[PDB]
């Protein structure tokens, strides 16, 4: 049994908000392969990071991959209060995970996106002419709620989306805008990656 | 002695001189003679020259206008000028350098360009050629381009569309610079799915075939033009990349819906104060923005958005006005409505929600002219109660109860409504006047409001108007029920109250708009008072815009109910008195005294003996968005269908059998289109009602061709005299 | 007693019956009374009901019109009629069987139908459906398809476009059937190089945005259309396999440049006659044209060609006539000018160039009626030499000396204006008169020419007439230098030559144009003369037809000039006269005598005071190419560029300072676009005349509906008593 690696470099990566969060159950895993393929631009682990996640044992592994501009590593790094780690992302320094970065050249079988978009507000607006305008901050590890309008890609810079949110959510309508950065010429790849302890479960180990 | 003849008014002979000058520094200004760009020292008045009279710079293209450099080393020439729209042309530019004395011919302006400007300091460049925009950083250097984008009636960067430009923007130019010139902030706007516009062009006696033009017109309900707001550095354009552009998000409260973008201004070097209207226009947030130099983008915060609300009516008299900032750019000073109704300054903090009005009374101020450091200059009817009257004040910014009057004691017997131009970093000041007696203007220092000189007395037009009999003007109130409303009469010359005399009461009644002030005109009236011995009276009724918010906002959702019983109300007053003939009484307008005269016409009254509707308001939905919308709310049967369906002329049409009818209306206007006569026509002709009816050949709504314009009063003029024998 | 009113005229007070009947045989014609179809037996009288007022029995459809099939067994029944041009419209049709009981609901005729025929003999039908040919052998069964190319406004297939339908066919059915129905011959139309004229017809009230019509139109020198004729054998058809259409190409005498079609005729049950024409319309050819039985095909001999040609002037008098053939279709007759200029009979061959003329004198025949084994029946001005009048003559075929006249001795103070109509194979004819005097209709016998009966003789109308005061009706001539013209005068009741009257010169002055005929009339003229005791007199000049080709074609390549002096002229004759009041003369007109209407007024000549121009032409180079290139020639420097220039109204705009001019348009105007008339006000704006104008939106060339045609008559009946007091 093996810790599939193939689906991280699998098809066209998606934006920051909409990342496809991943597991891993009792498999084997080697970090290096990965490490090997994407030439890596900046290396933040964080916490117990012990130059690297690849030689201890852990109940499950989550990976968080999204394609991201190195123009903006800045916001993603930790206590930052920008749009990106307000309405699209932001880490979850309550359990053990760390911050991977790389960038893709043409040699790799990976798909470039259309362009790299990213959610810049994310409102509730609630009161008689629809006026109180209150941000929804996201906890961390959990999907915006903007991302339903545009899950694959934003269009262009600047798209005003618009959904009324039921009294479940809250109420009051809920606008989303997006922002697009035009496409570089070369390819990126921003990986967030969560290791869990499992105290009578830990079942996935290195090779 | 002579009269005023219509060969008098329709051949000019009569002229009122003008002093028009342009404040290049904060002393010294340039005038205009016999074709001399002279610069003049403000304080001493000395006259050096600037540009000689020898303009043979293309020798043969007329210089239409000239627009000197900020730093003066430049002078922009167009020629070629062929006009589109009330405020849109395409001309062609050349530069001229006074540094040297040779004309710049290498990268020239091409030839069919809609706008160019100059930076605020320096000389730069931008201008919109084929909708799209380009900079020059040197006047002798090739050209840089920021948008690629640019389709003809679709897409329009730096340039308004048709609505905009008639009533968002009153102005061809979406394009805004930075106090340095280092941003450039411009406006995209896309008319994709907006209908389109389609009536006939002859263009010539030569042209076989006639012309169709197709103009990009939303009608009220119909699909309105987006609107995309972007920022690009021009402080870092290069040629081996094409240029970048921020684009400025509305805030999400206009988001929801329709919006549009009602104002920009800019407050410091790194922040622009962005102002939006919501399509239903009672709503309205402006919003400041800083530019981050760390991210390179615009970032507008929330707790910095100021909203207006309008719950009785539409808001601003005709969009929400712009703020003054400050030096600091940490407050600004702004025209909002106060609880009583009228729209006075109140003082804003950027940060904060509150604001502290510092102006109050049973008045309203209609501009603020200066903010210097210490003083704010504005403009207010305040000046004994007359809403017709403009005076200058000044009112001190640490102490708000020390306000000063600077312009009314200067000459109250001639001069009640004034207007100022201000010197930068406003050290002196002109005061323009048009009041009561002949227009003066005057030059004053603003350190301790001495009086200078006086620029134009307009004192030859006096000699020559002294040997002509002149009509009287009286301006005075009639009280309907509580209040107070302004009205105006042309006094024939030798004017007696046993006398019987023929009323013509000139009509607009337009939303926000006054026609009783004390402003002195040469026109059309003039004619009739002075030679026909006809009264021509104008009303203030209901709708009137700087008499307060419950008289302006009285007719909201309502058009064409009050505005047209309080002229009907207004003629019956006049005729209560003495010196009026209640038979011989006529109303006209021009298409919105149009839409009123119709509508007072197709009545029952009897009061009006006859009309004349020149191109006038049909159906409230053969008409624009942004206008109609204002006022009246959606054409949908749960907002204000009903009234939609209510409010038209063609359902008049049988009480005008009682009535004389002239129709009058331009073949090619865009504004007011010849749908709208011809379908009052209709309803004329399938009813049976006689009338008569008058159309000209390629003309838009401002009738203005010499000789169109000597046509349409010469048949106006002989409509008149029949209807009053 | 009382008088003709704008009421009576307007409301049709008093109406002139009209006895509309239907030849199906020998013997039998098909009135409609109350609302039955009978059928009457000429020779006794008697009639039987065909058909019972049984159309309310479908109740969902009024019927428009009605076709019986000609043996009798089926017929057609109109409704949701709506019409396109003056010829052309769109209906929906059903089939009643007349044999069971039973109303055809199988294979219905299309709803969109543009033009639907019988068999002239049996019950086939063939019709045009989105300008597609589609022919039904039986009601019953369904059609078979015969053209596939058929395009909107690009291709018409079995219909003429507009140009073909308004001069050259003046008819919407470009299909022919064979007298025994055996072969369908069509033309086919080409219009994808023809420019496009472009107007906006607005809606009723409740259209937001005003559409915009766009007519495939060739002006006078532009692209005409191009035009094929095929011959299809219906025999044949079958459903497996599309239908063989065999093209009959034009000779090569027109194939050389632009060519028009004029004509279509079957000599045999397989001879066809086709007429050509050239754009220079002063040379057609036509082709007798035959069937192979072996080969299928329709080979079409050179010998049998027949070219008319005119030196003077133009070929025919508004096209080229046709012939009328002899039973074994080896000969046929033909009206065509002799050497001395009139028109009269040929006796052609279809081998032998020449022709006999069997008809001879200074007169005209207007044309050929009926042509039986023995007697050739005709229609002629012969009868106390004036062209006014129209009798019934014929002649032995055997001996062409032997001439007698039908109608000239019936009654002769009455009637002098005949028209006849003549049952299958001439047996019984039915004499239409319309004279001086109430019109007479009657029913006659070929064999003896006897009086069977007076059909109509409108006695409940001279019985209503007592009690009104009429006009009378003068007609007479004037010698201009050799030459008698011919004048009417619609006098006032009581006239009396002692006193004097205003004038309204009435004017057509087209070319080829009848105005001071013999017909009686119930007019606006009427109106005029009765009750403002007003002259209307009208004027035929040079360029009048029915009098030779001198006088016809006096105006060839110089329209505008003849026609304006004749009628100049002719006021002054008329001024010089005892009765005519020298300064109230006016004059007015629809079309060509709008044209003339407005070229009089505009000359300086002083003679009129006043006039109205009606649709009035203003430069030949806006109207279409066939009527205009036949009477001017092409606008081409080499050949006439400096008359399509030097005769406008608009280079007459500086004489309008002397008259009052009023100008009435309609705004959806196919025939006579309102460019013509918004140039015409451009032109006298431009150098400061006042002119009345009105528009009629949604009207067109005849305005006719009755809230616009009362309107047009009471505004011009007002502006006539304000001409003259
Ligand atoms: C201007 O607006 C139009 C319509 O609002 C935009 O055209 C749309 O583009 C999207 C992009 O895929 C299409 O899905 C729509 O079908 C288009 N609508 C049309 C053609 O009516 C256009 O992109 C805008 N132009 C800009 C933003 O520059
Ligand atoms: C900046 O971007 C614009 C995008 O429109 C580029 O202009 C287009 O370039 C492509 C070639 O890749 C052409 O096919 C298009 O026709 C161009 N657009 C127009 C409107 O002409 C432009 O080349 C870019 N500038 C640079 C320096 O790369
Ligand atoms: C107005 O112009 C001055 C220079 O003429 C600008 O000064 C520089 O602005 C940039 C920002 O674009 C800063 O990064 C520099 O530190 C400034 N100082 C320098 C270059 O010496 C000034 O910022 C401009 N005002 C703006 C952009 O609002
Ligand atoms: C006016 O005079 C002052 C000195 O009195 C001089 O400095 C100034 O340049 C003069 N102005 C002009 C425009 O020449
Ligand atoms: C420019 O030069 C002088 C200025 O005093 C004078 O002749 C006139 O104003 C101008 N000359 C011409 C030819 O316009
Ligand atoms: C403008 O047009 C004229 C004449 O066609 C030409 O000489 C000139 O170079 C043009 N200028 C530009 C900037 O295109
Ligand atoms: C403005 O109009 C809307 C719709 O007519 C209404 O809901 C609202 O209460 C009004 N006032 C304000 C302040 O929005
Ligand atoms: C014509 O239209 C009517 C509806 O008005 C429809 O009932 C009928 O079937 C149509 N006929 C044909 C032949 O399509
Ligand atoms: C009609 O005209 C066009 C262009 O003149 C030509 O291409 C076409 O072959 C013609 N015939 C048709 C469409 O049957
Ligand atoms: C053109 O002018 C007059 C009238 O306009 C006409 O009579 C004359 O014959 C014409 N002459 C030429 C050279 O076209």
């Amino acid at each position: 049994v093996e810790c599939d690696f193939t689906k991280l470099l699998s098809g066209t990566p998606p934006q920051v908000y909409n990342f496809n969060r991943l597991v891993f159950t009792n498999c084997n895993y080697n970090l290096t392969k990965l490490l090997s393929l994407f030439m890596v631009n900046e290396f933040s682990c964080d916490g117990i990071s012990p130059d690297a996640i690849a030689r201890g044992c852990y109940s499950s592994l989550t990976v968080d991959y999204f394609a991201y501009p190195l123009s903006m590593k800045s916001y993603m790094q930790p206590g930052s209060a920008g749009v990106i780690s307000q309405y699209n992302y932001k880490q979850s320094f309550a359990n053990p995970t760390c911050r991977i970065f790389a960038t893709a050249p043409a040699n790799l079988t990976i798909t470039k996106p259309s362009s790299y978009s990213f959610i810049s507000k994310c409102s509730r607006l609630t009161g008689d002419n629809s006026h109180i305008e209150t941000p929804i901050v996201i906890n961390p590890g959990e999907y915006s709620i903007c991302k339903n309008f545009a899950p694959n890609g934003f269009s262009q810079d600047g798209d005003y989306f618009t959904r009324q949110l039921s009294q479940l959510e809250g109420g009051g309508i809920l606008v989303g805008v997006g922002s697009v950065t035009p496409m570089t010429d070369t390819l990126q790849m921003g990986f967030i990656i969560s290791v869990q302890y499992g105290t009578d479960t830990n079942s996935v180990c290195p090779m | 002695r002579k009269t005023y003849t219509l060969t008098d008014y329709l051949k000019n002979t009569y002229r009122l001189k003008l002093y028009s000058l342009r404040w290049i520094s904060d002393h010294e200004y340039l005038y205009k003679q016999e074709n001399n760009i002279l610069v003049f020292n403000a304080e001493y008045g000395n006259s050096s020259v600037f540009l000689e009279n020898s303009t043979f710079d293309e020798f043969g293209h007329s210089i239409n206008d000239y627009s000197i450099s900020p730093d003066g080393q430049f002078i922009l020439l167009e020629y070629n000028y062929v006009k589109q729209w009330r405020h849109s042309y395409t001309a062609s530019y050349d530069i001229y350098d006074l540094n040297k004395r040779q004309l710049i011919t290498e990268e020239r302006i091409p030839n069919n360009t809609q706008w160019v400007t100059w930076s605020p300091v320096g000389h730069k460049l931008a201008y919109v050629w084929n909708n799209d925009i380009y900079v020059k950083i040197e006047p002798n250097l090739p050209s840089y381009r920021i948008t690629w984008t640019g389709k003809e009636d679709i897409i329009y960067n730096g340039i308004t569309d048709w609505v905009y430009e008639e009533e968002v923007f009153s102005a061809y130019s979406a394009l805004w610079w930075s106090p340095n010139g280092t941003f450039l902030a411009y406006a995209q706007f896309n008319d994709t799915e907006v209908p389109l516009i389609e009536y006939s062009f002859y263009s010539d006696e030569s042209l076989q075939y006639p012309k169709t033009v197709r103009v990009p017109y939303p009608k009220a309900g119909a699909v309105n033009p987006t609107v995309k707001f972007f920022v690009v550095n021009t402080d870092s354009l290069s040629s081996v990349t094409n240029a970048t552009s921020i684009q400025i998000t509305a805030p999400a409260s206009m988001l929801i819906g329709d919006h549009y973008l009602c104002d920009v201004t800019w407050a410091t070097q790194e922040r622009i104060s962005l102002q939006w209207l919501r399509r239903i226009q009672n709503y309205s947030v402006m919003d400041i923005c800083d530019y981050d130099e760390s991210s390179g983008r615009w970032n507008c915060l929330v707790a910095r958005q100021h909203i207006e609300m309008s719950t009785t009516g539409w808001v601003g008299r005709f969009r929400p006005s712009e703020p003054h900032f400050t030096l600091d750019g940490n407050s600004f000073y702004k025209i909002i409505s106060n609880e009583e109704g009228y729209r006075h300054i109140c003082y804003f903090q950027i940060d904060k929600k509150d604001c502290t009005f510092i102006t109050k009374g049973t008045w309203e101020v209609i501009g603020i002219e200066a903010l210097t450091s210490d003083y704010l200059y504005y403009i207010s009817n305040e000046y004994k109660g007359m809403p017709g009257g403009r005076n200058l004040y000044k009112i001190q910014l640490s102490d708000y109860t020390k306000v000063t009057c600077l312009s009314c004691e200067l000459n109250p017997e001639r001069c009640q409504y004034y207007s100022v131009s201000f010197s930068k970093e406003a050290k002196y000041y002109q005061l323009r006047c048009s009041g009561p007696g002949l227009p003066l203007y005057t030059l004053h220092s603003s350190v301790n409001d001495k009086g200078l000189r006086v620029l134009e007395d307009n004192s030859a037009l006096d000699k020559m108007l002294q040997n002509v009999q002149m009509p009287s003007k009286k301006l005075d109130f009639i009280i309907l029920n509580e209040t107070k409303f302004w009205y105006q009469m042309i006094l024939p010359p030798h004017f007696d109250k046993s006398k019987k005399y023929p009323l013509l009461l000139d009509v607009y009644a337009g939303p926000c708009s006054q026609k009783a002030d004390t402003v002195f005109r040469l026109n059309w009236a003039t004619y009739l008072a002075s030679t026909e011995n006809i009264i021509v009276a104008s009303f203030d009724g209901r709708g009137s815009g700087y008499q307060g918010d419950k008289i302006m906002h009285a007719i909201n959702r309502r058009l064409g109910t009050f505005e047209v019983e309080d002229q009907i109300e207004a003629a019956r007053q006049f005729s209560k008195m003495g010196f009026v003939d209640n038979k011989r009484i006529a109303i006209w307008g021009w298409s919105y005294g149009g839409y009123v005269t119709s509508m007072v016409l197709g009545s029952g009254s009897g009061v009006f003996k006859c009309g004349i509707a020149v191109a006038p308001v049909s159906r409230w939905e053969y008409y624009d968005s942004v206008y109609t919308e204002r006022y009246m709310g959606l054409p949908t049967p749960e907002d204000n269908l009903d009234h939609y369906r209510n409010s038209t002329v063609m359902s008049r049409a049988e009480n005008f059998k009682q009535v004389e009818y002239l129709l009058i209306h331009g073949t090619a206007d865009d504004n007011v289109h010849f749908q709208q006569s011809a379908q009052i026509s209709k309803a004329l002709v399938d009813v049976g009602v006689d009338f008569q009816a008058m159309w000209y050949t390629d003309e838009d709504h401002g009738i203005a061709s010499s000789t169109a314009h000597q046509h349409i009063y010469t048949h106006m003029s002989h409509f008149i005299k029949q209807c009053f024998s």
